[PDB]
């Protein structure tokens, strides 16, 4: 009972892995959101040219 | 965000609108076909900006002038309502006959654009005041919305009638009608008047055979740098209201004069610098303004000025205290620093540096006493009052319309007297 690894030694370890991970998905998610906007502003402009023709 | 809606009449309210429309177009770098290469233009199907504005006479002519001249396919045919029967030059019978006939349509388009904002700052009018057509049908226009719309602001670019040769013979009476009229349900008659547009043509740009659409540009210039301040950056923003708080003490005292800087030939274009000095000294003389007062007889209440150009900002305050302190006389004394500044950073496309100077004088009592005077001269006699009352209108109104209008200036000269 001297020590108990029960205590978080590495937590530093831990919030900046946590840290990284989620700077990751939140670039991943931020290319695909800007991906489907542009995807739907250019079948927005296709609707357009339809109407215009 | 904070919109306007741009609302012509009469023909010299169509002509200054195509010129001003083709100002903006050229500023906010728009071809005339529609596209690019919110706070005026409203977006459309394939990146198209239509204007928001819209534009009104009795007669189709003007109208169908602009839609054959150059940027006549922006402004959309939704908003050309227009009758056939035309005003010919008679108030009354541009604001009580043809007016509830017409005014019902123009009153529909009218909500149709402004719920179509988002959050409306102000309306802005350009007319003028002797022809029928543009006084009767803007100064109804104007009550019914003004009775509409009571918390946002009005703004008349008015051309109100040259001192010594007149355009029309019956030219004072309506001037008096629409004077008593806007006096009531608006917040600024930006007076402009010819002769000194062509006293400007002949002395600050040599230009000697001064046509319509050099005076048109002119004031297209100013109206468009009223506002510019607002639709770009700047080091000290500024707004319609901001001036219209910073400018009027009380709510009557509402009538401006104008004045643009700089202006050059194509000869003093190259020697002449471009320091706010230089600026400042034209903005400051009597000759380089827009209206019928010197402004050397009288004073001012307060005055603004728009500035636009990346320059500095100690020198622009210096020189305002300066141009206030130096002539204390010919201001205004019971009130503190008088003079009112504003900056932007973009300048026009041409130059670098410019001034839009406005000002609530008292010099244009001048131009209202020779209003009225007139008035009393053709009134006196009943001169060319049988059309004004075959539409429906007895004299009580006229007298009391002119009686207005003396209690207007018995305020001007008084508060010119006043000291502490
Ligand atoms: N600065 C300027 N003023 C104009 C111009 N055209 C007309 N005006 C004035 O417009 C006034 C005529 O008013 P308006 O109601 O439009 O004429 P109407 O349609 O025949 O009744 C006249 O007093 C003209 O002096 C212009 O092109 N430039």
């Amino acid at each position: 009972l001297k020590c108990l690894d029960g205590e978080d030694l590495n937590q530093g370890n831990r919030r900046r892995l946590q840290q990284l991970q989620q700077r990751d998905w939140i670039e991943q998610q931020i290319r695909e959101k800007e991906e489907r906007k542009r995807q739907e502003d250019e079948e927005k402009k296709a609707f357009e040219q339809q109407t215009l023709h | 965000m904070r919109e306007i809606v741009h609302i012509q009449g009469g023909q010299c309210g169509n002509q200054i609108g195509a010129k001003f429309w083709e100002v903006i177009s050229d500023e906010h770098g728009i071809d005339p076909t529609g596209t690019y290469h919110n706070v005026y233009y409203n977006e459309a199907t394939g990146g198209r900006y239509v204007p928001r504005a819209i534009l009104m006479d009795l007669e189709p002519g003007t109208m169908d002038s602009v839609r054959a001249g150059p940027f006549g396919q922006l402004f959309r045919p939704d908003n050309f309502v227009f009758g056939q029967t035309g005003a010919g030059n008679n108030w009354a019978k541009g604001h009580y006959t043809e007016g509830a006939e017409l005014i019902d349509s123009v009153l529909d388009v009218v909500r149709k654009e402004a719920e179509g904002c988002d959050c409306l700052q102000g309306f802005q009018i350009t007319h003028s005041l002797g022809g029928g057509t543009g006084s009767g049908m803007g100064t109804l226009l104007i009550s019914k919305v003004r009775e509409e719309y009571p918390d946002r602001i009005m703004e008349t670019f008015s051309v109100v009638p040259s001192p010594k040769v007149s355009d029309t013979v019956v030219e004072p009476y309506n001037a008096t009608l629409s004077v008593h009229q806007l006096v009531e349900n608006a917040d600024e008659c930006m007076v402009i008047d010819n002769e000194a547009l062509y006293d400007i043509c002949f002395r600050t740009l040599k230009l000697t055979t001064p046509t319509y659409g050099d005076l048109n540009h002119l004031v297209s210039a100013a109206m468009s740098g009223v506002t510019c301040c607002l639709r770009f950056p700047g080091q000290l923003n500024s707004d319609l209201r901001k001036l219209a708080v910073n400018l009027i003490p009380f709510p009557r005292l509402h009538f401006f004069m104008i004045g643009f800087a700089p202006l050059t030939s194509r000869g003093s274009q190259q020697y002449r610098a471009l320091t706010v000095p230089e600026l400042t000294q034209q903005m400051f003389d009597a000759k380089n303004m827009m209206c019928a007062a010197d402004p050397r007889h009288g004073r001012y209440l307060t005055a603004s000025a728009l500035f636009r150009g990346r320059m500095s900002t100690k020198e622009v305050d210096e020189q305002m205290l300066n141009v206030q302190n130096k002539n204390s006389s010919y201001f205004v004394e019971w009130i503190p620093n008088n003079i009112k500044s504003s900056i932007c950073d973009i300048p026009p496309k041409g130059l670098k540096m410019a001034v839009t100077f406005v000002g609530n004088s008292t010099a244009i009592q001048e131009m209202f006493k020779r209003v009225a005077e007139q008035f009393t001269a053709m009134f006196r006699r009943k001169a060319f009052l049988h059309w004004y009352t075959g539409e429906g209108m007895d004299e009580m109104e006229f007298t009391e319309a002119e009686s207005n209008m003396n209690d207007l200036v018995s305020e001007y000269q008084q508060y010119q007297d006043a000291t502490a």
